[PDB]
């Protein structure tokens, strides 16, 4: 079951002005948990990991809890951010 | 033994103008040598205040058009007109340039003449003029 | 009130607004230094000095989402006051600015750091290295459209004249780029000779570069003059010379990524063990520490000339090395100056001290050992022996005789403070080996 087209633009609007997600004591440590290993690895020399990747794992995170309309941030959204910047920094699906 | 040259550069010689023979430069070339920022910028500073017709100018800053005479034109008649530039407002002074080593190898070929003769002759847009310096 | 006006001033005028039968105004009436010392101003920088620690208050202050680098922050508190501009009646002008230079790999915020600093600034301009070519940065020769005339439109070292001018990725920079730059830094002027227009601008500016390695990352293995596409001449300008290098560690790690999330979930800084300064209220602290000249004391005029020795030793012997730096240019010297008067204007005081002097050669010195790691061992704690040897090597220095009657060392070891019974332990000892 796909949505319409002016049906998802609806859904952009009203989620980006009425719900404000919060970053939970949950979704910290795994954020944090996260960013250590990826600076630790090995196989991460091929882009340079700074303090950038420290705010998008945050940005990503709050973006993810918009589309089901939550004012707080579960493991379940910190879990998408993690894997979506893996994917753009290794290349791999793991 | 530095400050005792600049000093002769100010004063130089005569100029025994010859009506049969060629004309001879009596000034003093001095060229500054050595590691850097060992109070040589602030020599080029202070002979330019002494000097009532001294400028100062730098090495990539000033190429081989704005040492000579760019063509301008005025603002008022809308005609080509010729400019001095910083070694013919000088007739008469010492001329202070900073960074000698880093200048275009164009603007190294105009002063051969200048330290001889101390003329500069343009050929440019077919006006062969040589103007003293 | 003709001859009055001039260009790049900040006045109110003040006048009526006539029609021309085109909209003229007739004029009726017409920095740091325009800021009048008013009563309610004055009680507000006083309320910061009865609080004790307004050095260290200031330093950490700025920057709020930025965790970590004290040292840098300590160098961007002296660049917003300076030094003093102490004209020589001769005709020379000595420039009181500070030029810090802040290096390293691209992710210890270089972009935050410059862009703080701006907004502080009254009179600050931020701009980068390849949007601005040799034409926006110096002065753009346009013409009027009105009364076509060739005047003289100002760029970056130009608007912000008396602040603090930002300058990002100075290693991308052209080579056209660097000419005003070797003219601000040492004279404070622009010569400037387009169009038949040969005048010189003044340029008090206070320039805060950024540079980047040419391979991204920084390599141990070279010499840091080969990494960093810059002459050696620029360094020489240049007072600080940061070095942020971002070393992996598990320890720092946990504490930047615990500060970012606080950041983008409170809009706010994390409590510390003291408030956060308004920006309004630091531009008054800084205006009035500005007008107070301090005078250099003659006490530490020696320890001065005693630093520059033990430092410029200490870079000759690091000629052949792996960290072979610059050499110690009498620029240098000087920094030093500049960098101990500004560290008196902040505590209000008319007279350098002593620890004027030792928090300003700090800065030197941290930025210098960047490079080295934190591995320092010191052990000089062992049997009282090796001190009753020294008393026996300045015998020798007078004469050079072994004998075996010693009656004027016995003299000089009492009145040290060491035993007779321990002392015939060690002449046994040192006369078995026949030393």
């Amino acid at each position: 079951k796909l949505v319409t087209i002016p049906f998802l633009r609806k859904y952009v609007q009203y989620a980006k002005e009425r719900v404000i997600p919060q970053l939970t004591q949950e979704a910290i440590n795994v954020i944090v948990k996260n960013y250590t290993d990826l600076r630790n690895d090995d196989n991460t020399k091929k882009s340079p990991i700074t303090a950038r990747t420290l705010e998008t794992l945050i940005r990503l995170a709050t973006a993810h809890a918009k589309v089901r309309l939550s004012k707080t941030v579960n493991k379940v959204d910190a879990k998408v951010a993690a894997n979506l910047l893996r994917f753009a920094l290794l290349g791999e699906d793991i | 033994d530095v400050k005792k040259g600049i000093l002769l550069q100010l004063f130089g010689g005569t100029n025994k103008t010859f009506t049969k023979g060629g004309r001879y430069r009596g000034d003093i070339n001095i060229l500054l040598c050595g590691d850097p920022s060992t109070s040589k910028s602030q020599i080029l500073q202070y002979v330019h205040k002494i000097t009532p017709r001294g400028v100062y100018t730098s090495g990539k800053g000033s190429s081989a058009v704005g040492l000579t005479a760019y063509i301008t034109r005025d603002v008022d008649t809308k005609q080509l007109v010729l400019e001095s530039g910083a070694l013919v407002l000088s007739d008469g002074g010492v001329c202070c340039i900073d960074e000698f080593d880093k200048m275009s190898d164009s603007t190294r070929s105009v002063l051969h003449e200048v330290m001889e003769q101390q003329t500069i002759s343009i050929a440019k847009a077919g006006i062969i003029t040589t103007l003293n310096a | 009130l003709v001859r009055s006006l001039s260009p790049g001033d900040i006045v109110d005028v003040t006048g009526i607004f006539l029609p021309a039968p085109e909209t003229y105004l007739e004029a009726q009436f017409v920095k740091f230094a325009s800021f009048s010392l008013t009563s309610d101003v004055e009680e507000r920088v006083m309320e910061l000095i009865t609080s004790g620690d307004v050095y260290n208050r200031l330093a950490k202050s700025i920057a709020p989402e930025i965790y970590g680098n004290l040292d840098v922050k300590k160098a961007l508190l002296l660049l917003l006051v300076g030094g003093v501009d102490k004209r020589v009646g001769d005709g020379m002008k000595i420039r009181g600015d500070i030029n810090v230079c802040l290096m390293g790999d691209p992710g210890v915020a270089k972009s935050q750091l410059l862009k703080a600093i701006c907004k502080i600034s009254p009179r600050g301009v931020y701009t980068t290295g390849k949007g601005s070519s040799g034409v926006g940065l110096t002065a753009a020769v346009m013409k009027d459209p009105v009364t076509d005339e060739m005047i003289l439109e100002g760029g970056a070292l130009v608007l912000a004249d008396n602040g603090i001018c930002c300058i990002d990725e100075f290693d991308k920079m052209d080579e056209s780029d660097r000419t005003a730059i070797h003219e601000v830094m040492e004279q404070q002027t622009i010569s400037i000779s387009k169009a038949g227009i040969n005048t010189t601008l003044n340029a008090r500016t206070s320039i805060l570069a950024a540079a980047n390695p040419l391979y991204g990352r920084y390599n141990p293995r070279l010499s840091p003059l080969d990494n960093i596409n810059l002459p050696a001449a620029l360094l020489s300008r240049f007072d600080i010379l940061f070095l942020m290098l971002d070393i992996p560690s598990r320890d720092d790690d946990e504490k930047l990524a615990e500060h970012v999330t606080y950041v983008h979930m409170h809009n706010k800084q994390p409590d510390l063990d003291f408030t956060p300064v308004e920006p309004s209220k630091m531009r008054e602290y800084i205006a009035y520490a500005k007008t107070k000249r301090p005078v250099m004391s003659e006490a530490v005029n020696d320890y001065v000339v005693q630093a520059y020795i033990r430092l410029r030793q200490d870079s000759k012997r690091e000629m052949d090395s792996k960290f072979s730096f610059g050499q110690a240019t009498p620029r240098t010297l000087l920094g030093i100056i500049r960098l101990s008067q500004a560290l008196a204007k902040l505590r209000l005081a008319d007279m350098v001290d002593i620890d004027d002097v030792e928090e300003a050669l700090r800065l030197v010195r941290v930025s210098k050992e960047s490079l080295y790691q934190e591995t320092n061992k010191s052990k000089e704690d062992e049997s009282p022996t090796t001190k009753i040897f020294t008393i026996i090597k300045k015998m020798l220095q007078e004469t050079g005789k072994n004998t075996l009657s010693y009656e004027n060392i016995v003299k000089t070891v009492r009145l040290r403070g060491f035993t007779m019974l321990q002392l015939s332990n060690c002449i046994q000892e040192y006369s078995y080996l026949n030393v």
